[PDB]
DNA sequence: CTCTGAATCTCTTCCCGCGCGCCGTAGGAC
DNA sequence: GTCCTATCGATCTTCGGAAGAGATTCAGAG
């Protein structure tokens, strides 16, 4: 190809096939002109050495170039490897029909839903819009229409709106680990250039809002459009392909927000009066008659599907919270209230939430889902839930924490300064002092957060559940645990050198007070270390994961049951003492290899190949099992595949 | 106490304790004294253009038995200055001139010259010159050489563990490094034989030197090993016992004599037994065989009377052995010494892998191993061997390289040659056997000890030497064939292969980085950026934590904070900003020292090994004002160790707090306080802010935005002391005073600003004056404000009031919520300006023009070209309008159309031509502009002088000698023919008047000269016609998905643009600007973000006090003493400032800048306390909590506890969105394989990578994914069939197969390989 | 006299996306 | 200045990758 001006590019293999066919020139000359052995020797010597060029340049003692000591690629170096085609252009390869932008968050969207540019979707469904004019006979054909369409005239939205409304898109970041890292969605229009994401999914993606670019993917036919809805769509992808596990799992606000609705506070306005329902629980909230996390009795009812599955309602005064109370309002009617009837944080709304899909399913779990992120949002913007420097709370005993400890480290150095005790003792000795001022200073500060609240019961002070603005957030589990907080306000303890052998002198300040010169210097030892393996480590796990695949994808699930009787035993992992993991996290949702027994001798318990599905496993609990044979793939004799029931449970389904 | 003009305007409150001895050097001074060490011709030969050609010359041919030398050389003035240049799109260079002589010598006589030819300074290339900012200028664009950081030559001793065959043991290894020339590696193998070899070549038995140097074995054994003698008198061999090489090890034999036995067999050997060793005087002793049947011989035993060999150096002896020759009468017998603990027999083993016998056994080997396939030959081999170690063409430790070694092997002195010698080898293996002796250690390889900062002027010189270095090779066979009668030195020489070399250097070098240019910042931490990359480096993929991770010696050397996190964390450092290179390039940061107890107020600067030798006190430690530390004990660094130690045991101290940062972090406020993850973000999100449009100041910063902004050359600041006697925004233009004038000058200073023009990165660079007309100037002072500046401070963002709260979630996981006030105010607007291009060509069909005459084109789309075929200028413009009209022959429409998606304003063209090649009117329109620029701004002299000189006429003539009959009316040199008579006077007129005519006549050239630099063309590149460039200014303003961050590394896309109603309002009603979310700062633990609010909100109130006080019309005196209560506020704070000598103007003139914030500074490790911060305000009227209690817009409930507000900073980053929203339908196909294209720049497809393709397969997505990689893609029919079907609405397609792997196919079947596809 | 141990050499592998920026045969002979 | 033909067939490709595995080279001996 030509480039700027009359100059071609250069085409490396026009350089190799020009290096052969100059030497075969010369070798059918000198031939034919019969030249002595030696000369012949020579040339072809020389069109050997270049046909090695030709085929693959570089497996010779030294590569070939034309330019600055660049080897000219040949013909083997553009099969193989990460430049050529197999990896390239085959495997993976760009498309049309697609488009990108930086990602931004969509509060109001329903989870099935994201919000994408008109002008991307304008310039991404083209083919369908022709498709609706000429359907309307508002043009006469493509060569019209897309006159019509660059004009953007004022029709065009309104046809937009109709191709689009409900054409799955397909929306991935890169990298995209799991499968969970393509998914559909719904488009709804936009008039910025963001796209807008659904909050609870970006876990999902590892997407964080700071400016992460996401691609977008329009599938064109029927059948994509029906895969996408089947099986992509966000709406059918609630649990982890890994593990039985949610990945809807509450975004941090809002599970503050479900927190700070659900605390009670010992003093409050309205507080310990008696309601008849939800409703006027609101109604009292918001007219700001009752406090949220005031203390009330209300009426509840709440359902119970019984043993058929048709549901039994039931209505009882309960004691409670306002909050609990209008809380109570967005579960769906099937699960009991002693799910919410407590202070809720992280992990015990994930509960909440897996119970729903439990007990209800799929249908009512994503609805109940997004109706919790709306009313987390909500309650989490009244909360006011600020943070501020007055709110880093330091126990003062912390200054004799180590006014202590520093003399005890002494008594190691005055030894040391008589002799009288060893320079490894020494050291050894002196950084376990270290960790006992640490773990008291660490106690001390939680101790000291608690104790930040207290108040009067209407005579006489009494203690409760700190507001303290950075425990809600430990406490709640929304962001930053105990070790965030301990360094915040406890101290940063003890940093380790290069090779990480431990530092004498602990940093025992804290990001609340200033770090001095050196304790800031050390401080980056960690840190450094700790950015340099992210960006190393980077590549060796993806170099993992591709080794995997890349072994793995002959597999395909292929017969019901292959047949055998054989299989592996699993048990709790025992060891270093106590039980690491209980059998009900190996054996649940793998298929019985052979009759299970009832604990003792000839009363069987499960028959021999049964899924053992969670009442299965449940009722394994109630017994003194301990060891119990089950089928895996190593042992299904399915040849070319594995039998379904050897490998047993799909974990997203 | 006084402050320059400049400050006296926004005196930014100070809160720093520590008062800084030693002021921050001049930022960039890394650079320019390093250029400037290349530059300047130094006849102490060593460093710069004169070292390398004293490197080269005198050049010679033994066959031609004559010379050239250098004798000296020039660099004469740039043909084009910076300004022109970047214009004009050379580079801006300076040509190389030097005086070779070239000597005729004879044959027969003595040497004395036939002839010798000085060439008058033959033109050797054309050097790029550094800029004074610091900068190169190389195609027009602006770049900038990184400097490197790389192993020091010298010598370097090393071992490892595991990493080497790993059953416990440790092997031992030293190099040569020299700095031009060939590694030797000297190692052990495991079984401590020692081996060497050259350049990772094959491993070679280690005394294959020593054969090399002809030391015969029994030399060798008196250079390496301690003697041990048996003389064979009193008894049958007696032995030599020195005392002291027992010790510790077991006595297992019969040792005694006379006396008190020493130890008997079985037992160890102490001290009390050497003494008594020595007492009996042991000097001869009794001894078993069997202990001299352990022996190995020393030295060579032929008997004399058969003149045959019995025994050889390190021959290994025996009874019977020992017996025959001693009976030869060999009564000395004399070995070796060899304690397995202290004295190791290595090089005896050595000699048992040893296949040499003798030094042409071993030149033999050497060039076998070194060029298989080549002849040994006597002759031959030295042309090898010479050249590896001892011939400075190949082989050369430069004077630093010398210093290293020196050092390491302890000699006393440093002055010494760049080449080896016998004995500088052998004191390494000495000590490398010391070493596995036990008695000796390692170095730290990765120590800013080991390693040394390589900058421009030493790269430079490096690639400039490979330009001699061919040359060589050119002029010595040139000469050596020459008839040396008609040759002269421009014949003998030729610029070509210099120029190749500098020119490819300093344009495409993998350090010669295309310059950030996005912000006065990033302009600098860029030119100070330290990079262990790059040639003769180490590898960004092929480095791993050994050389990543910080090491002790860096600080106060290099920036732990600042460094770009990703791929090459660590490789890239940044200059810490007070550190500096040695000479030696080692880099260097200068202490206080501590005289005794006192802390002296005097620096020495210590190099990285310098400092191990002292105990050095942390920066923070207080003094008594006499200068005794406060403290009893204090904490010191010393060995990398640190711990407290003794006051007055203390020996340097660390100069500023500052000294451990960067200026890339060190301007970030409370960075006491923050994680360094997000220290480390913030210091890379400051270089990264593109300026806004009206930018103003931090209100929190550090000081040292005053030094930034300065330092980075980019405002425009007063060469010399004046008065402002002009000033438009474009020019101003400076009355210097005669105290700095030179003296036959106009005196006159301008300043042409440079107006909107594109940076690197686009964005738009416009400099601003501060100045009033007839205000005063000190040198020194800013004239003219940056981007990103104002009033000379940095000034990269906007203070924007913040509230830390959740909102409804649209400020969730990291986004930005920002009111409709900001963007409606222009506070975040940015203007981004792109240059477009139309070349024109003498193509083969013939040559094209540029027209209006467009053909197939109408009025429609030409109605914006004037008639010339350019755009108008004020044209504003959109995707495919056409901006220059060129066509091609044979006619063709090739035209500049603007491309799709942009859009802007037209705001200035440029057009380019050949010479002999016809102007039009847009050329004319250009020239007509810049003719009359140079015009006025001479006339402006032209003029100054010619008042002069009339007033020195008037002046003379109405003092004394007056002809005032009229006067003034009069054309004044007309003036000369009134009738003075021929008294002096007279002739003075004549004379000033004949000065006045030749002061035309001074500018009658200047004017010429400089109309002549505008009337040419310019220097086109072959085969185009002309080029026309035009630029889009685009005024982008600020929407969701744009990215803006703190300087705390806090960072988001800002997420909606919520109108002013709905943002949260205080108890008095003015709205929030931007709501952060609160949970990023415990969770990512950088709360200094806090306190820059609180402080902030501080700053905001003073300004709140003052705009109320100038509202109000309180009078000076009220007024002055509320800001003097604000500067003296706080504890014993380094500043000192009297509001009582501003002379009121000068107080109304600061009040009139800090009536929207006071400025406050809060140096790095030294700010403020919670209770100044407190403090301040309380002093403002506002709420000491810091927070207030806020209110939700879209209702008026209030929330529920206050909550935090208050003015953070927040930098636009430039990765704002609409730069990177992209979709494509259809387009463009690649040619090779038919997939589409991917960029922006071409309207591309997404690449559907790998790792997506697994992700369908996991899904059960069978028919998705077969789209996706065929009919979306690459099947050539199916897209077409598969168009057609969706505007026909049926969604169904048709699959085929992709055109890429048919590719495949025949690139398989193009080699002998038969791939085929099979049918069954 | 070469048979199973071990020893030195080369070959092969090293995340996914993405966006900029520039830079792009020479020398000799007729 | 343009067109055609060839590369260090009179040097010196970078030491600062590890690894990890294989092909290919050598011990102590039956
Ligand atoms: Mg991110
Ligand atoms: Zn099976």
């Amino acid at each position: 190809v030509p480039l700027d001006g009359g100059r071609f590019a250069t085409s490396d293999l026009n350089d190799l096939y020009r290096r052969v066919i100059n030497r075969n020139n010369r070798l059918k000359r000198l031939l034919d002109l019969a030249a002595p052995d030696i000369i012949v020797r020579n040339e072809k010597r020389m069109l050997q050495e270049a046909v090695d060029a030709l085929l693959d340049n570089g497996r010779r003692g030294r590569a070939i170039t034309g330019s600055n000591k660049r080897p000219l690629k040949s013909l083997a170096d553009m099969i193989k490897g990460k430049q050529g085609r197999f990896r390239q252009n085959l495997l993976g390869k760009r498309v049309d029909y697609s488009g990108r932008s930086v990602i931004t968050v969509g509060p109001y969207l329903r989870l099935h839903q994201c919000g994408l540019p008109k002008k991307m979707a304008l310039e991404l469904f083209k083919p369908f819009i022709y498709g609706k004019l000429e359907l309307r006979g508002l043009a006469t054909t493509i060569k019209a229409a897309k006159k019509m369409v660059e004009r953007e005239e004022a029709v065009v939205w309104d046809i937009l709106d109709e191709v689009i409304r409900e054409h799955p898109v397909l929306l991935n970041r890169a990298p995209t680990l799991h499968r969970l890292g393509i998914q559909a969605f719904e488009p709804v229009l936009i008039e910025g250039k963001a796209i807008q994401l659904h909050p609870l999914v970006c876990a999902a993606y590892n997407a964080d809002f700071d400016g992460d670019q996401m691609a977008v993917h329009v599938p064109l036919t029927l059948e994509a459009q029906l895969e996408a809805r089947a099986l992509m769509m966000s709406t059918n992808n609630i649990l982890s392909p890994a593990n039985g596990e949610p990945i809807i799992v509450p975004s941090q606000d809002v599970v503050l927000g479900l927190y700070y609705m659900t605390r009670d506070c010992v003093n409050a306005k309205g507080e310990g009066m008696v309601l008849t329902g939800p409703k006027e629980a609101e109604r009292l909230y918001r007219s700001g008659l009752a406090s949220l996390h005031a203390r009330v009795k209300v009426r509840i009812t709440e359902y119970e599907k019984d043993a058929n599955g048709e549901l039994v309602a039931k209505t009882s005064l309960k004691d409670t919270t306002v909050g609990r109370a209008i809380l109570w309002m967005i579960v769906p009617k099937g699960l009991p209230y002693s799910i919410v009837n407590q202070a809720l944080g992280k992990k015990a709304i994930s509960k909440m939430l897996n119970t729903c899909y439990r007990i209800l399913g799929l249908k009512p779990t994503v609805i109940f889902a997004d109706q919790i992120m709306y009313t987390g949002f909500a309650y989490a913007a009244r909360s006011g839930a600020s943070v501020g420097i007055d709110d880093m709370v330091i126990p003062e005993k912390k200054h004799e924490i180590i006014s202590e400890a520093e003399a005890e480290v002494a008594e190691i150095q005055e030894q040391f300064q008589s002799g009288l005790v060893t320079a490894g003792e020494r050291y050894n000795k002196v950084i376990d002092i270290w960790a006992a001022a640490n773990d008291r200073v660490s106690k001390a500060m939680m101790d000291n957060l608690q104790t930040e609240t207290v108040i009067n019961r209407d005579g006489q002070e009494e203690k409760q559940v700190s507001f303290n603005s950075i425990y809600m957030m430990a406490d709640s589990g929304a962001r930053g645990s105990a070790a965030q907080i301990r360094q915040l306000a406890g101290m940063r303890g003890l940093m380790a050198k290069p090779d990480g052998s431990i530092i004498e002198t602990p940093i025992t300040a804290n990001f609340r007070e200033g770090l001095n010169v050196l304790q800031y210097f050390i401080s980056t030892h960690g840190a450094r270390k700790g950015l340099a393996d992210t960006a190393l480590k980077t590549a060796n796990s993806g170099y993992l994961t591709r080794r995997l695949v890349d072994v793995a994808q002959d597999l395909v699930v292929t017969e019901d049951d292959c047949g055998t009787h054989e299989g592996i035993m699993m048990t709790p992992v025992i060891e270093g003492g106590d039980v690491k993991e209980p059998l009900r996290d190996r054996v649940l949702g793998r298929v019985t290899a052979e009759d299970v027994l009832k604990p003792g001798t000839a009363d069987i318990l499960v028959p021999r190949n049964t899924l053992l599905h969670e009442q299965w496993c449940d009722l394994l609990e109630e017994n003194s099992v301990d060891a119990v044979k089950v089928r895996s793939v190593v042992s299904c004799d399915t040849d070319f595949g594995v039998c379904a029931h050897c490998y047993g449970r799909d974990l997203a389904r | 106490m006084v402050y320059s003009y400049t400050e006296k305007k926004r005196i930014r409150k100070d809160f720093g304790k520590r008062p800084q001895v030693l002021d921050v050097p001049y930022l960039l001074s890394i650079q320019l004294d390093s250029f400037q060490k290349f530059i300047e011709q130094d006849p102490e030969g060593q460093y710069g253009l004169e070292a390398a050609f004293r490197s080269v010359f005198p050049i010679q041919s033994y066959s031609g038995n004559s010379e050239l030398q250098y004798v000296s050389y020039r660099l004469g003035e740039p043909v084009f200055d910076v300004q022109e240049c970047q214009i004009r799109g050379v580079t801006y260079s300076a040509p190389l001139r030097v005086k070779l002589r070239l000597v005729i010598y004879e044959r027969e006589a003595p040497e004395g010259t036939v002839k010798d030819i000085k060439e008058q300074e033959v033109y050797m290339g054309e050097i790029p010159l550094m800029t004074d900012n610091g900068t190169f200028v190389i195609n027009g664009t602006e770049r900038v050489i990184v400097s490197q950081l790389h192993r020091s030559p010298g010598v370097f001793f090393d071992s490892d563990k595991g990493k080497t065959h790993s059953s416990g043991k440790v092997l031992y290894n030293a190099r040569i490094i020299p700095y031009r020339g060939s590694w030797l590696d000297f190692e052990f193998d495991p079984k401590d034989n020692l081996f060497v070899r050259i350049d990772r070549r094959r491993k070679l038995p280690a005394t294959i030197i020593l054969r090399a140097l002809n030391y015969t074995t029994e030399q060798i054994l008196d250079l390496f090993f301690e003697k041990v003698i048996f003389e064979i008198r009193d008894n049958k061999l007696q032995m030599e016992l020195v005392p002291e090489r027992l010790r510790g090890e077991t006595a297992s034999f019969d040792i005694e004599a006379n006396g008190k036995v020493y130890v008997e067999k079985g037992r160890r050997i102490t001290a009390r037994h050497i003494r008594q060793l020595e007492k009996d005087d042991v000097k001869l002793i009794e001894v078993p065989v069997e202990y001299i049947a352990g022996k190995v011989v020393a030295k060579d035993y032929i008997d004399e009377s058969t003149g045959e060999l019995i025994c050889a150096a390190n021959m290994e002896l025996s009874l019977d052995l020992l017996a025959k020759l001693s009976q030869s009468g060999h009564k000395r017998i004399e070995t070796l010494f060899t304690n397995d603990l202290d004295h190791g027999p290595y090089i005896s083993e050595t000699l048992r892998v040893d296949p040499t016998n003798d030094r042409l056994s071993a030149l033999v080997e050497i060039y076998r191993m070194m060029r298989p396939g080549e002849p040994p030959t006597r002759e031959a081999a030295e042309s090898l061997f010479e050249n590896l170690f001892f011939s400075e063409d190949r082989y050369d430790l430069s004077a630093v390289g010398r210093m290293k070694f020196n050092r390491s092997l302890l000699r006393e002195e440093i002055e010494g040659s760049g080449i080896l010698s016998k004995d500088d080898i052998i004191d390494v293996m000495k000590k490398l056997i010391d070493i596995r002796n036990g008695k000796g250690e390692v170095d730290d390889i990765d120590h800013l000890g080991n390693r040394r900062i390589r900058s421009v002027g030493e790269m430079a010189e490096n690639q400039f030497r490979v330009g001699l270095v061919r040359v060589e090779r050119a002029v010595k066979e040139r000469l050596s064939l020459g008839d040396l009668d008609t040759l002269m030195p421009q014949d003998m020489i030729n610029a070509k292969p210099i120029s190749a070399a500098v020119k490819e250097f300093f344009g495409s070098s993998q350090l010669s980085q295309f310059m950030d240019q996005n912000n006065p910042l990033s302009e600098i931490t860029h030119k100070r950026r330290i990079s262990a990359l790059g040639p003769g480096g180490l590898t960004r993929e092929r480095a791993g934590f050994e050389v990543r991770d910080v090491h002790p010696t860096h600080y106060g050397r290099v920036c732990p904070i600042e460094t770009p996190e990703g791929p090459n964390i660590g490789l890239i450092n940044s200059l810490s900003v007070y550190a500096q290179t040695n000479e030696y390039g080692f880099l260097e940061t200068p202490y206080r020292k501590v005289t005794d107890g006192v802390v002296t107020d005097e620096i020495h600067y210590l190099s990285a090994i310098e400092e191990g030798n002292y105990v050095i006190a942390q920066a923070n430690s207080n003094l008594d004002e006499e200068g005794h530390f406060v403290e009893d004990l204090v904490t010191c660094r010393s060995k990398g160790e640190s711990s407290l130690f003794s006051r007055d045991q203390v020996d340097y101290m660390d100069v500023s707090t500052q000294q451990v940062v960067s200026v890339g972090a060190s301007l970030i406020p409370f960075l006491e306080h923050d994680d360094a993850n997000r220290a480390l973000m913030g210091a890379n999100m400051q270089r990264q802010a593109v300026p806004t449009l009206r930018a103003d100041k931090p209100l929190v910063g550090t000081g040292m935005e005053r030094a930034v902004a300065v330092d980075s050359g980019v405002t425009a600041v007063a060469k010399r002391g004046g008065v402002v006697q002009y000033v438009d925004a474009s020019r101003i233009v400076i009355k210097v005073n005669e105290d700095e004038m030179y003296p036959g000058e106009a005196g006159i200073d301008i300043y042409n600003l440079t107006k909107y023009t594109r940076s690197n990165q686009n964005t738009c660079i416009n400099q601003m004056p501060c100045v009033s007309l007839g205000e005063p100037v000190e040198r020194g002072d800013v004239l003219a404000d940056g981007p990103s500046t104002d009033l000379g401070e940095l000034a990269l963002g906007q203070n924007m009031r913040v509230a830390f709260m959740p909102w409804n979630g649209y400020n969730f996981e990291d986004s930005i919520l920002v009111s409709e006030r900001v963007v409606q105010e222009d506070r975040f607007t940015t203007i981004h300006i792109q240059e477009l291009a139309c070349v024109s060509r003498d193509t083969k069909l013939g040559p094209e023009e540029i027209t209006a005459d467009i053909p197939n084109v109408g009025e429609a789309a030409l109605s914006k070209l004037d008639e010339s075929g350019i755009v108008y200028i004020g044209a504003e413009v959109t995707g495919g309008d056409i901006l220059v009209g060129k066509v091609t022959p044979k006619v063709k429409d090739s035209s500049l159309r603007v491309p799709n998606g942009v859009s802007g304003t037209v705001i200035d063209v440029q057009v380019f031509t050949r010479d002999g090649v016809e102007k039009d009117k847009r050329a004319l329109e250009i020239e007509e502009m810049q003719l009359k620029q140079a015009k006025k701004d001479l006339s402006e002299e032209l003029q100054i002088l010619e008042a002069g000189l009339f007033s020195r006429i008037r002046a003379v003539l109405v003092a004394g000698g007056v002809e005032a009959e009229k006067l003034d009316k009069l054309p004044r040199d007309r003036w000369l023919e009134l009738g003075l008579t021929d008294e002096e006077k007279q002739n003075q007129l004549e004379q000033l008047a004949e000065q006045y005519d030749e002061l035309k006549h001074e500018f009658e050239k200047k004017l010429e000269a400089k109309r002549r630099k505008i009337t040419q063309g310019d220097d086109l590149a072959p085969g185009v016609l002309k080029i026309v460039k035009v630029y889009l200014a685009v005024k982008r303003r600020i929407q969701p998905g744009d990215k803006m961050a703190g300087r705390h590394g806090n960072k988001g896309v800002i997420s909606k643009i919520n109108p002013i109603e709905d943002m949260p309002y205080d108890e008095n009603g003015t709205p929030v600007d931007i709501v952060l979310n609160p949970l990023g700062v415990p969770s990512r633990m950088n709360i200094g973000q806090i306190l820059e609010t609180h402080l902030g909100m501080a700053a905001k109130g003073i300004g709140d006090k003052i705009n109320a006080m100038l509202k109000q019309q309180q009078e000076v005196a009220k007024l002055r003493e509320f800001i003097q209560r604000a500067y003296d506020l706080g504890a014993d704070v380094r500043q000192k400032v009297d509001l009582s000598t501003f002379s009121d103007e000068e107080v109304m003139r600061l009040a009139e800048n800090l009536r929207k914030g006071m400025p406050i500074a809060t140096p790095v490790f030294d700010g403020a306390k919670e209770a100044e911060i407190k403090e301040l305000l309380k002093l403002g009227d506002l709420p000491t909590s810091g927070q207030i209690r806020l209110y939700d817009g879209r209702t008026g409930e209030q929330f529920e506890r206050p909550v935090t507000v208050g003015y953070m900073y927040m930098l636009k980053l430039n990765h704002l969105v609409d730069d990177k929203m992209h979709a494509r339908s259809t387009g463009s196909y690649s040619l090779v394989t038919q997939q589409p294209l991917g960029g922006k720049a071409q309207f591309g497809g997404q690449r559907f990578g790998e790792m997506e393709v697994w992700a369908l397969e996991a899904y059960g997505a069978a028919y998705t994914l077969q789209e996706m990689l065929t009919v979306k893609s690459d099947d050539v029919n199916g897209r077409t069939k598969m168009y057609k079907n969706i505007v026909d609405g049926n969604h169904q397609m048709e699959p085929g197969m992709p055109e890429s792997f048919n590719v495949l196919l025949k690139e398989i079947r193009s080699l002998g390989i038969n791939i085929e596809l099979e049918d069954e």
